[PDB]
């Protein structure tokens, strides 16, 4: 869970330990139609 | 979103629909940081000139919507607001400057594939990030052109961040260091933009380090949509880290 | 110095005409 989290649950709630990951893409290691172009952004 | 495309089934959990009960009307953008805080640009809660002064019993967030008309039942979530956040230095008046604004959920929301929070960046990741020519996703159900056309599903576009030195030469308006803006330049062959019916929608990036998805921006301004030589503007979400923190801590 | 041109992104509408369709109760 290569995350850090900088909120107090307490306060925040739940829920960034695992944030920024989506059931039906990272978590099933499935891609979008378009990530593939930000990823891209960074090479170029 | 000018120039986008359908976004994909679960493709941004974090997306929130802010909406008017009575009468019925889609507000705005959002974005899901939590089971119960939701962010949002502050002049879609807050601009006197076209006498907009909601309280939390005005408004309803719709969770982990795809169509922008129908009642996804078993899918979407509705939740009522507790009370709503503007940053007091929000600058109304002139250029929407801290254009920003957090809200906080009656009850805490359930997660599902549908509804899952993004993260906010940490200072390092902001730093690594958020650089020219580097492109970040934004979502929304507002208007497809400058001008009434309207998506029936939520919209996607992906846009580079654009240089500060360009951003200012590009408009007459006041620009601060709270903003940035992104878009193409005129010759780089793609168009694109935000619009009316996108601000308090999440920008956001997709880290290398670590695969996470960063809301960096909100959709908050422009010049008309997806113009020649105009950029997008955006609240630079990190900037105003200290006082989403300082919030959440007090409530 | 000037924000005369300055557009918010928030305007709205529901654009089939007169309708959402409802939620809650
Ligand atoms: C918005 O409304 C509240 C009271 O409902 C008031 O305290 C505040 O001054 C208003 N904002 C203005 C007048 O700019
Ligand atoms: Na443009």
């Amino acid at each position: 869970s290569e995350y850090q989290t900088f909120f107090n649950p307490r306060t925040f709630g739940s829920g960034e330990a695992d944030c920024g990951l989506r059931p039906l893409f990272e978590k099933k290691s499935l891609e979008d139609k378009t990530e593939r172009e930000l990823l891209e952004s960074y090479i170029d | 979103i000018v120039e986008g495309s359908d976004a994909e089934i679960g493709m941004s959990p974090w997306q929130v629909m802010l909406f008017r009960k009575s009468p019925q009307e889609l507000l705005c953008g959002a974005s899901l940081i939590s089971d119960r805080w939701v962010l949002t640009a502050a002049h879609c809660l807050l601009y006197p000139p076209w006498d907009k002064n909601f309280t939390e019993n005005d408004l309803l967030v719709r969770i982990g919507k795809h169509s922008r008309t129908r009642y996804e039942r078993n899918i979407e979530k509705i939740s009522m607001l507790e009370k709503i956040y503007i940053h007091p230095r929000y600058n109304w008046r002139e250029n929407l400057d801290r254009d920003i604004a957090l809200m906080k959920l009656k009850k805490p929301v359930a997660f599902s594939d549908y509804i899952h929070p993004v993260c906010l960046p940490d200072r390092e990741t902001a730093a690594s990030l958020l650089q020219a020519g580097y492109k970040g996703r934004v979502t929304g159900w507002g208007n497809l052109k400058e001008t009434k056309g309207q998506p029936s599903v939520l919209q996607v576009v992906n846009l580079p961040i654009v240089e500060r030195p360009v951003c200012k030469d590009s408009t007459r308006i006041r620009i601060t260091d709270n903003m940035f803006c992104a878009g193409y330049k005129p010759d780089e062959g793609k168009r694109g933009d935000a619009c009316e019916g996108d601000a308090g929608g999440p920008f956001v990036m997709k880290s290398p380090f670590n695969n996470r998805w960063y809301q960096m921006g909100i959709v908050s301004w422009g010049e008309g949509c997806d113009r020649d030589g105009k950029y997008g503007f955006y609240t630079h979400v990190f900037r105003l880290k200290k006082w989403i923190q300082k919030v959440i801590d007090q409530f | 110095a000037t924000n005369a041109t300055l557009d918010p992104r928030s305007f709205l509408l529901r654009n089939p005409n007169d309708k959402y369709e409802p939620f809650w109760e």
